[PDB]
Protein backbone atom coordinates (compact mmCIF):
# COMPACT_ATOMS: atom_id res chain seq x y z
CA UNK A 1 0.00 0.00 0.00
CA UNK A 2 1.12 3.16 0.82
CA UNK A 3 3.43 5.28 3.36
CA UNK A 4 2.25 7.98 5.95
CA UNK A 5 3.99 10.61 8.04
CA UNK A 6 3.00 12.50 10.61
CA UNK A 7 4.84 15.51 11.92
CA UNK A 8 4.81 19.02 14.58
CA UNK A 9 7.35 21.27 15.42
CA UNK A 10 7.45 19.38 19.07
CA UNK A 11 7.56 15.67 17.95
CA UNK A 12 7.13 12.93 14.94
CA UNK A 13 3.92 11.35 15.33
CA UNK A 14 3.91 9.04 13.34
CA UNK A 15 5.64 7.35 9.95
CA UNK A 16 5.20 4.15 7.99
CA UNK A 17 3.03 2.42 5.69
CA UNK A 18 -0.35 2.17 6.10
CA UNK A 19 -3.61 0.42 4.40
CA UNK A 20 -5.64 2.72 4.75
CA UNK A 21 -6.39 6.36 6.85
CA UNK A 22 -9.61 8.50 7.52
CA UNK A 23 -8.90 12.43 8.04
CA UNK A 24 -10.33 15.87 9.17
CA UNK A 25 -10.45 18.36 6.83
CA UNK A 26 -11.81 22.29 6.47
CA UNK A 27 -15.47 21.55 5.18
CA UNK A 28 -15.67 17.96 6.39
CA UNK A 29 -13.65 14.28 6.47
CA UNK A 30 -12.28 12.87 3.64
CA UNK A 31 -11.06 9.30 3.32
CA UNK A 32 -7.92 8.44 1.54
CA UNK A 33 -6.91 5.57 -0.47
CA UNK A 34 -3.75 3.97 -2.11
CA UNK A 35 -2.93 5.99 -5.18
CA UNK A 36 -5.74 8.48 -4.42
CA UNK A 37 -6.27 11.76 -6.41
CA UNK A 38 -3.33 14.60 -5.15
CA UNK A 39 -4.29 17.19 -2.77
CA UNK A 40 -3.44 19.45 -0.19
CA UNK A 41 -5.82 21.04 2.60
CA UNK A 42 -5.90 22.79 5.78
CA UNK A 43 -7.93 21.06 8.67
CA UNK A 44 -10.30 21.66 11.37
CA UNK A 45 -9.80 20.05 15.08
CA UNK A 46 -10.41 16.59 15.02
CA UNK A 47 -8.21 13.40 14.86
CA UNK A 48 -6.82 10.54 12.21
CA UNK A 49 -7.67 7.35 12.09
CA UNK A 50 -4.40 5.03 11.54
CA UNK A 51 -5.47 1.71 9.94
CA UNK A 52 -1.92 -0.31 9.58
CA UNK A 53 -1.50 -3.95 8.65
CA UNK A 54 -3.70 -6.55 9.64
CA UNK A 55 -6.43 -4.11 10.35
CA UNK A 56 -5.22 -2.54 13.67
CA UNK A 57 -6.33 1.25 13.91
CA UNK A 58 -4.72 3.99 16.58
CA UNK A 59 -6.28 7.13 17.27
CA UNK A 60 -4.05 10.27 16.93
CA UNK A 61 -5.44 13.80 17.87
CA UNK A 62 -5.34 17.06 15.47
CA UNK A 63 -6.22 19.94 17.19
CA UNK A 64 -4.82 21.88 13.97
CA UNK A 65 -2.87 21.33 11.19
CA UNK A 66 -2.37 20.81 6.87
CA UNK A 67 -2.71 17.46 5.05
CA UNK A 68 -0.66 16.53 1.44
CA UNK A 69 -1.50 13.73 -1.15
CA UNK A 70 0.50 14.66 -3.81
CA UNK A 71 2.40 11.90 -3.73
CA UNK A 72 1.94 7.91 -3.05
CA UNK A 73 3.26 8.84 0.10
CA UNK A 74 1.32 11.20 2.28
CA UNK A 75 2.02 13.84 5.09
CA UNK A 76 0.24 15.37 8.25
CA UNK A 77 1.70 18.55 9.38
CA UNK A 78 0.03 19.36 12.37
CA UNK A 79 0.70 22.43 14.71
CA UNK A 80 -0.98 20.61 17.62
CA UNK A 81 -1.37 16.98 17.61
CA UNK A 82 -1.35 14.71 21.08
CA UNK A 83 -0.66 10.51 20.52
CA UNK A 84 -3.96 8.76 21.53
CA UNK A 85 -3.17 7.44 25.17
CA UNK A 86 -1.11 10.52 26.10
CA UNK A 87 -4.56 12.30 26.12
CA UNK A 88 -7.47 10.44 28.47
CA UNK A 89 -11.13 10.87 29.29
CA UNK A 90 -10.41 12.81 32.28
CA UNK A 91 -8.11 15.40 30.09
CA UNK A 92 -11.27 15.96 27.50
CA UNK A 93 -13.46 16.15 30.66
CA UNK A 94 -11.23 19.25 31.64
CA UNK A 95 -11.51 20.53 28.79
CA UNK A 96 -15.04 20.40 28.64
CA UNK A 97 -15.35 22.38 31.94
CA UNK A 98 -13.01 24.96 30.73
CA UNK A 99 -15.09 25.46 27.36
CA UNK A 100 -18.40 25.44 28.60
CA UNK A 101 -17.04 27.63 31.30
CA UNK A 102 -15.43 30.02 28.93
CA UNK A 103 -19.36 29.91 26.92
CA UNK A 104 -20.54 31.55 29.79
CA UNK A 105 -17.85 34.43 30.09
CA UNK A 106 -17.38 35.40 27.06
CA UNK A 107 -19.47 38.47 25.93
CA UNK A 108 -17.89 39.92 22.85
CA UNK A 109 -17.24 38.90 19.32
CA UNK A 110 -12.98 38.90 19.57
CA UNK A 111 -12.78 36.68 22.87
CA UNK A 112 -16.28 34.68 21.49
CA UNK A 113 -13.25 33.94 18.85
CA UNK A 114 -10.99 32.93 21.22
CA UNK A 115 -13.67 30.57 23.15
CA UNK A 116 -15.14 28.93 20.26
CA UNK A 117 -11.21 27.99 19.46
CA UNK A 118 -11.32 26.41 23.04
CA UNK A 119 -14.72 25.01 22.66
CA UNK A 120 -13.40 23.13 19.21
CA UNK A 121 -10.41 22.11 21.12
CA UNK A 122 -12.18 20.26 24.10
CA UNK A 123 -15.07 19.32 21.33
CA UNK A 124 -12.13 17.00 19.15
CA UNK A 125 -10.46 15.78 22.56
CA UNK A 126 -14.19 14.69 23.54
CA UNK A 127 -14.37 13.21 19.93
CA UNK A 128 -10.95 11.02 20.14
CA UNK A 129 -11.56 9.96 23.45
CA UNK A 130 -14.77 7.79 22.51
CA UNK A 131 -12.94 7.20 19.25
CA UNK A 132 -9.99 5.34 21.47
CA UNK A 133 -12.04 3.37 22.92
CA UNK A 134 -12.38 1.04 19.92
CA UNK B 1 25.86 22.60 11.07
CA UNK B 2 26.18 19.71 12.94
CA UNK B 3 27.72 16.71 11.31
CA UNK B 4 30.17 15.50 14.26
CA UNK B 5 30.40 15.85 17.88
CA UNK B 6 34.10 17.16 17.22
CA UNK B 7 33.36 18.51 13.39
CA UNK B 8 31.03 20.91 12.30
CA UNK B 9 31.06 22.44 8.65
CA UNK B 10 29.77 26.27 7.76
CA UNK B 11 26.58 26.47 4.97
CA UNK B 12 24.78 28.41 2.92
CA UNK B 13 21.58 27.79 1.40
CA UNK B 14 18.94 29.52 0.02
CA UNK B 15 15.23 29.91 1.22
CA UNK B 16 13.66 32.01 -1.62
CA UNK B 17 12.71 31.61 -4.23
CA UNK B 18 12.28 27.72 -3.56
CA UNK B 19 14.33 26.47 -5.87
CA UNK B 20 12.93 24.28 -8.77
CA UNK B 21 16.36 22.51 -9.98
CA UNK B 22 16.26 20.38 -6.88
CA UNK B 23 15.55 16.45 -8.96
CA UNK B 24 12.43 16.27 -10.25
CA UNK B 25 9.78 13.95 -9.42
CA UNK B 26 8.73 12.74 -12.32
CA UNK B 27 7.34 9.33 -10.46
CA UNK B 28 4.12 10.79 -9.15
CA UNK B 29 2.03 11.80 -11.37
CA UNK B 30 -1.69 12.22 -12.00
CA UNK B 31 -4.65 12.29 -13.88
CA UNK B 32 -6.53 14.77 -11.29
CA UNK B 33 -5.50 16.95 -9.04
CA UNK B 34 -7.67 18.68 -6.69
CA UNK B 35 -6.65 22.15 -4.47
CA UNK B 36 -9.00 22.80 -2.11
CA UNK B 37 -11.02 25.96 -2.16
CA UNK B 38 -9.07 29.18 -1.44
CA UNK B 39 -5.80 27.77 -2.60
CA UNK B 40 -3.88 30.85 -2.19
CA UNK B 41 -4.47 31.33 1.67
CA UNK B 42 -3.74 27.25 2.06
CA UNK B 43 -0.36 27.39 0.00
CA UNK B 44 0.46 30.73 1.35
CA UNK B 45 0.08 29.37 4.94
CA UNK B 46 1.90 26.91 4.23
CA UNK B 47 4.99 27.73 2.51
CA UNK B 48 5.20 30.53 5.47
CA UNK B 49 5.48 26.78 7.52
CA UNK B 50 7.93 25.45 5.38
CA UNK B 51 10.12 28.93 6.01
CA UNK B 52 9.15 29.04 9.97
CA UNK B 53 10.72 25.23 9.89
CA UNK B 54 13.63 25.63 7.99
CA UNK B 55 15.11 29.03 9.79
CA UNK B 56 14.28 27.68 13.13
CA UNK B 57 15.92 24.25 12.25
CA UNK C 1 -55.01 12.07 -47.46
CA UNK C 2 -54.80 13.36 -43.42
CA UNK C 3 -53.11 10.41 -42.41
CA UNK C 4 -49.90 11.23 -44.13
CA UNK C 5 -50.31 14.63 -42.48
CA UNK C 6 -50.35 13.83 -38.96
CA UNK C 7 -47.53 11.33 -39.29
CA UNK C 8 -45.31 12.84 -40.86
CA UNK C 9 -46.03 15.15 -37.89
CA UNK C 10 -45.90 12.50 -35.62
CA UNK C 11 -42.22 11.56 -36.68
CA UNK C 12 -41.21 14.69 -36.27
CA UNK C 13 -42.12 15.30 -33.00
CA UNK C 14 -40.53 12.21 -31.92
CA UNK C 15 -37.38 12.43 -33.34
CA UNK C 16 -37.10 16.52 -32.42
CA UNK C 17 -37.91 15.24 -28.56
CA UNK C 18 -35.31 12.23 -29.17
CA UNK C 19 -32.54 14.80 -30.76
CA UNK C 20 -33.00 16.60 -27.59
CA UNK C 21 -32.75 13.82 -24.74
CA UNK C 22 -30.08 12.20 -26.52
CA UNK C 23 -27.83 15.92 -27.38
CA UNK C 24 -28.03 17.47 -24.01
CA UNK C 25 -27.09 14.19 -21.93
CA UNK C 26 -24.17 13.54 -24.31
CA UNK C 27 -23.51 17.07 -23.64
CA UNK C 28 -23.50 16.73 -19.66
CA UNK C 29 -21.59 13.31 -19.77
CA UNK C 30 -18.84 14.69 -21.87
CA UNK C 31 -18.93 17.93 -19.86
CA UNK C 32 -17.43 15.99 -16.90
CA UNK C 33 -15.04 13.97 -19.44
CA UNK C 34 -13.23 16.95 -20.30
CA UNK C 35 -13.36 18.43 -17.15
CA UNK C 36 -11.11 15.40 -15.85
CA UNK C 37 -8.78 16.46 -19.04
CA UNK C 38 -8.83 19.82 -17.44
CA UNK C 39 -7.57 18.54 -13.81
CA UNK C 40 -5.18 16.34 -15.51
CA UNK C 41 -4.67 14.73 -18.95
CA UNK C 42 -3.04 10.91 -17.81
CA UNK C 43 -6.69 9.38 -17.94
CA UNK C 44 -8.24 10.74 -21.14
CA UNK C 45 -8.04 7.16 -22.67
CA UNK C 46 -10.09 5.73 -19.94
CA UNK C 47 -11.96 8.30 -18.74
CA UNK C 48 -13.01 8.08 -22.44
CA UNK C 49 -13.55 4.51 -22.04
CA UNK C 50 -15.80 5.04 -19.37
CA UNK C 51 -17.30 7.36 -21.59
CA UNK C 52 -18.10 5.17 -24.12
CA UNK C 53 -19.43 2.74 -21.71
CA UNK C 54 -22.31 4.84 -19.89
CA UNK C 55 -22.95 6.95 -23.58
CA UNK C 56 -24.35 3.81 -24.53
CA UNK C 57 -27.07 3.79 -22.20
CA UNK C 58 -27.26 7.54 -22.85
CA UNK C 59 -28.16 6.67 -26.26
CA UNK C 60 -29.94 3.56 -25.14
CA UNK C 61 -34.18 4.71 -25.56
CA UNK C 62 -33.61 8.05 -27.99
CA UNK C 63 -32.62 5.17 -30.61
CA UNK C 64 -35.56 3.23 -30.26
CA UNK C 65 -37.29 6.53 -30.49
CA UNK C 66 -35.36 7.41 -34.16
CA UNK C 67 -36.00 3.94 -34.57
CA UNK C 68 -39.58 4.15 -34.60
CA UNK C 69 -39.58 7.83 -36.13
CA UNK C 70 -37.74 6.63 -39.23
CA UNK C 71 -40.21 3.74 -39.29
CA UNK C 72 -43.07 5.82 -39.06
CA UNK C 73 -41.95 8.31 -42.01
CA UNK C 74 -40.99 5.71 -44.13
CA UNK C 75 -43.25 2.46 -43.54
CA UNK C 76 -46.49 3.91 -41.97
CA UNK C 77 -46.23 6.74 -44.52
Amino acid sequence: TYHLDVVSAEQQMFSGLVEKIQVTGSEGELGIYPGHAPLLTAIKPGMIRIVKQHGHEEFIYLSGGILEVQPGNVTVLADTAIRGQDLDEARAMEAKRKAEEHISSSHGDVDYAQASAELAKAIAQLRVIELTKK
Amino acid sequence: KFINTMSQVPTISQLLPLPASDDDDLKHKSWDYLYEPDPKALLDTLLRRYVESQVYQ
Amino acid sequence: NLNMDLLYMAAAVMMGLAAIGAAIGIGILGGKFLEGAARQPDLIPLLRTQFFIVMGLVDAIPMIAVGLGLYVMFAVA
